[PDB]
């Protein structure tokens, strides 16, 4: 039952394509169609879901898919960069940089304030 | 020689004695190198030609529609560095304005300076928008490879670190190559680009919301030639507005520091004026004799503050200032 | 050492960025064919970052690919372990082994027929390509190279290479569905060939990756516009045995791609046909057969 | 029975009450969104990136200031 | 829809507006299911109605 | 668990050496194998894993 609807859409394609492969008369009157299909085939030989696309529209159908391959990979990049898993990742890497780099600020400003006190004596 | 080439490599009239010949090299560049492959067309244009034939090429012979905005990308010629996310917000706002307005972007073209920041800006886009470059013929590297009529010529990102020649950025969509006959000398593209922008700006747009097709010129850093093109922009008929991006240095930071404390243009106090003069003389290492000349030039620029628009970062992209100056300079 | 020499040490190290900094720098004296042979080494060692670097610097995938070179790809023994071994012994016995059998372009086309099944007949097994194989063993350059490189990587379980070859190129919705068919059919073969259950679960997992890829390729195309979306799923796929995207999806039994809204309005359009009255149908159409005068009251759809 | 026909003034009190409920509902939804985990991680990440830019600026300027202090010590 | 939220906030009698909007959205939902347009329209209209509810 | 994901990473490393580990004679554990100690403890998921 949980897969029932999705199975239904697949079983549709089997039914649509078979029934669009049939003669127009019934299986009762199929002798009438089988005389006419032989009639049109022999008069030329002895005497649905497939759009044949010309090469200029095949250009725009192709290049349209070059845009759609880019916003696929771009919205994956946006999804990864905004999901919580990589947000706490990018914060944790950044903060561990600021611990060492504010430690650089702390020791250097302590030495520069001591050098400012020594230089203020000669003033 | 005076033209800068080798003495045996030969074959304005003042000291160069040039002869005006028909054009010979034009076509399409296949950019191998620099990541993705991009096709960019190129036409060699003499520096003293009429701009209406350039416009005729750009409309009919190049299949480029008339844009709604002209983002000039004038800046410092030498290569510099910026804050990383300042470059990121610059690139994001630039590509956002370019895709909203359908703009043509007149980036310089040779891959040194603010042009390299534009090429990194389009790498953030990475997916229309036209990016016509105005770079001289004599300064570009592998000039012999770009010779050929209607031929898709290969052009690598081959860029020798000791060569004076500079390779073009591989990620412009179009190219104009200003040939004055000399090699390795600047100034061959400036007046042609000004008359191209003027002949574009006299064209009436289809919407005709403002006064024809509007131009918004953007400055990042720059030398004294940046200040002279600011006076060429502001005092022009029509008065094309300017956008300056500070936090970078050189002329743009000086312009923003003047503009923050100018009031009615010339209403600058004595200590701030002396500080601006001494930072011009020492922080950007200009001569002190021409410092007063550049100051009265800055006053001539500063008399028309209604079109000078600044951008202070501190989300809040540069396209805010771009569209604000677009609405200012439209009448 | 030369730049060919330095690059091959970088392929050994799989260090990539070092090759980006010094070996592929300006003013390098790259011979004609040094890029070509080192490209060949980059695929067979499974260097998916190196094949990105070489095509970035213009290795020309259209000119690299040749029948003789892809023959060496399909018989490459060093690298990640493959599965097409157990396939090619089976399909040769089905036609009618010698240890150092060079698995040919003709014989690997029989593998693609056996896996995809139904009415798929490979371009290798066309009568046109059979005469070019006999004559030769850009005529030997395949016209759209990225298709043949992906069916190389799918068949030899080189996954990270396969997704790279998917994005670079065209007919991406085609390449996802064919890969979904080939991975599952190789999975059912490997499960009933006493391969390890890690092997069979890996080929099913690859099948449900390339199956998934196509779904939101359809969904993102649906958000752009509908008219080009039905054009992508109904046009003739000449490089994939003249089929369509719906036909390759049902051959791969991938139920979610059909369950998407875009193909369901597609089928419903054919099922109504030129009749346009969806509004409480069923009752109105039975009165169509029983009353042939009644059918003039029904609606239609012009052009 | 359940149609209480109201006079206009008492109706106006009902409308003023209902306006108060709309404003309280929207501000309570705003407080729920701005105190959920998702928005807190988002705004924390954004302000830490602004922090790292600002601290890089401070570290560089302070190195320049230390060089200037050495120059001042040379001057005296 | 966001336009509908915006006019829902302003004005008065918003409880009646929400309930009428809920009925109107499921009504357009099963009527669009009856004429059988794009199923995204149907699912959208039921989602609209669940929002207003 | 400390016994079954020990078996798991042995499967990713080398199949040939993981299979010999499960079957060699445990001289200090009364002459049995790892499978025989697994069935005495009724450890289902150790025996259900694709290596064993």
């Amino acid at each position: 039952k949980s897969i029932s609807n999705q199975v239904w859409k697949f079983q549709r394609y089997q039914l649509i394509m078979t029934f669009h492969e049939r003669p127009v008369l019934p299986p009762p009157l199929i002798i009438f169609s089988h005389m006419t299909m032989i009639f049109q085939h022999l008069c030329c030989r002895w005497r649905g879901l497939k759009l044949f696309i010309t090469d200029d529209e095949l250009k725009k159908v192709h290049d349209f898919e070059e845009q759609c391959i880019e916003e696929y990979f771009r919205e994956k990049d946006d999804r990864f960069n905004s999901s919580n898993d990589e947000r706490i990742r990018v914060t944790s890497e950044r903060v561990e940089n600021m611990s060492m780099r504010l430690e650089e600020v702390n020791e250097r400003e302590h030495s520069m304030k001591a050098s400012l006190q020594t230089v203020d004596i000669r003033l | 020689c005076c033209c800068g080439r080798l003495i045996g490599q030969h074959v304005w009239s003042i000291s160069k004695h040039t002869q005006l010949s028909p054009t010979d090299a034009f076509g399409t560049i296949e950019f191998q190198g620099g990541g993705h492959s991009n096709k960019a067309m190129y036409v060699r244009v003499s520096f003293d030609t009429k701009p209406d034939l350039l416009l005729h090429l750009m409309t009919k012979e190049w299949q480029l529609e008339l844009p709604k905005l002209l983002i000039s990308v004038h800046g410092g010629l030498q290569n510099f560095e910026l804050q990383p996310k300042l470059k990121q917000v610059f690139g994001k706002g630039l590509i956002k304005a370019a895709m909203t307005t359908g703009a043509w972007i007149f980036t310089g073209g040779v891959n040194t300076g603010v042009i390299r920041h534009v090429g990194d800006a389009l790498k953030d886009h990475a997916s229309k928008i036209c990016t016509i470059g105005i770079a001289p013929w004599g300064i570009v590297e592998n000039q012999e490879d770009l010779i050929g009529r209607d031929v898709v010529r290969p052009y690598q990102t081959m860029s020798n670190p000791m060569s004076k020649l500079t390779v073009l950025n591989s990620m412009h969509s179009h190219f104009i190559l200003a040939d004055n006959g000399t090699t390795g000398k600047y100034g061959a593209e400036v007046k042609l680009r000004r008359q191209l922008e003027k002949h574009i700006s006299l064209q009436k747009i289809n919407t005709r919301i403002g006064q024809g097709v509007p131009v918004v010129a953007l400055i990042v850093e720059g030398g004294p030639n940046v200040i002279s093109i600011v006076l060429e922009y502001l005092r022009d008929t029509p008065p094309v507005p300017v956008v300056v991006c500070d936090g970078s240095g050189r002329a743009s930071d000086i312009l923003a520091f003047g503009h923050k404390y100018s009031e009615e243009g010339g209403l600058i106090n004595e200590s701030l004026r002396d500080q601006l003069l001494v930072t011009i003389q020492k922080t950007f290492t200009y001569t002190r004799t021409q410092a007063q000349h550049l100051f009265i030039i800055l006053m001539e620029c500063m008399k028309k503050k209604e079109l000078i628009t600044v951008f202070r970062m501190g989300h809040q992209d540069i396209d805010l200032a771009i569209l604000t100056a677009l609405l200012k300079g439209a009448n | 050492a030369s730049a060919p020499d330095q690059l091959s040490l970088a392929l050994a190290w799989n260090r990539v960025d070092i090759a980006r900094s010094q070996i592929f720098i300006y003013g390098q004296q790259w011979p004609v064919g040094s890029l070509e042979q080192a490209m060949l080494d980059a695929l067979v060692l499974d260097r998916v970052d190196f094949v990105k670097l070489l095509i970035e610097n213009g290795v020309s995938m259209h000119r690299f690919l040749t029948i003789s070179r892809l023959e060496e790809l399909y018989n490459t023994r060093h690298g990640p372990s493959n599965t097409l071994y157990h396939l090619v012994r089976d399909v040769k016995k089905r036609e009618y082994l010698p240890p150092d059998y060079r698995i040919s372009l003709i014989d690997i086309g029989l593998v693609i027929e056996y896996l995809m099944g139904g009415a798929y007949r490979c371009n290798y097994t066309r009568k046109r390509f059979r005469t070019l194989y006999h004559n030769l063993f850009e005529i030997n350059h395949f016209p759209f190279p990225f298709h043949e490189l992906m069916v190389w990587a799918v068949l030899m379980k080189r996954q990270k290479m396969a997704l790279f070859f998917w994005q670079h190129g065209e007919e991406a919705m085609a390449k996802a569905l064919v890969a979904c068919k080939l991975c599952k059919a190789m999975a059912h073969e490997a499960s009933e060939n006493d391969m390890v259950d890690d092997i069979s679960q890996e080929l099913n997992h690859n099948s449900r990756d390339f199956g998934q890829l196509a779904v939101e390729l359809l969904d993102q195309s649906y958000k752009q516009d509908e008219q080009l979306a039905m054009k992508l799923l109904t046009y003739e796929l000449k490089n994939w045995s003249n089929a369509t995207c719906l036909q390759l999806a049902v051959a791969a039994k991938h139920r979610d791609f059909i369950a998407h809204t875009c193909s369901q309005m597609l089928l419903t359009d054919m099922w109504m046909g030129r009749l346009r009255m969806r509004k409480n149908s069923g009752l109105k159409v039975i009165l169509g057969i029983l009353l042939p005068p009644s059918i003039l009251s029904l609606e239609f759809k012009n052009k």
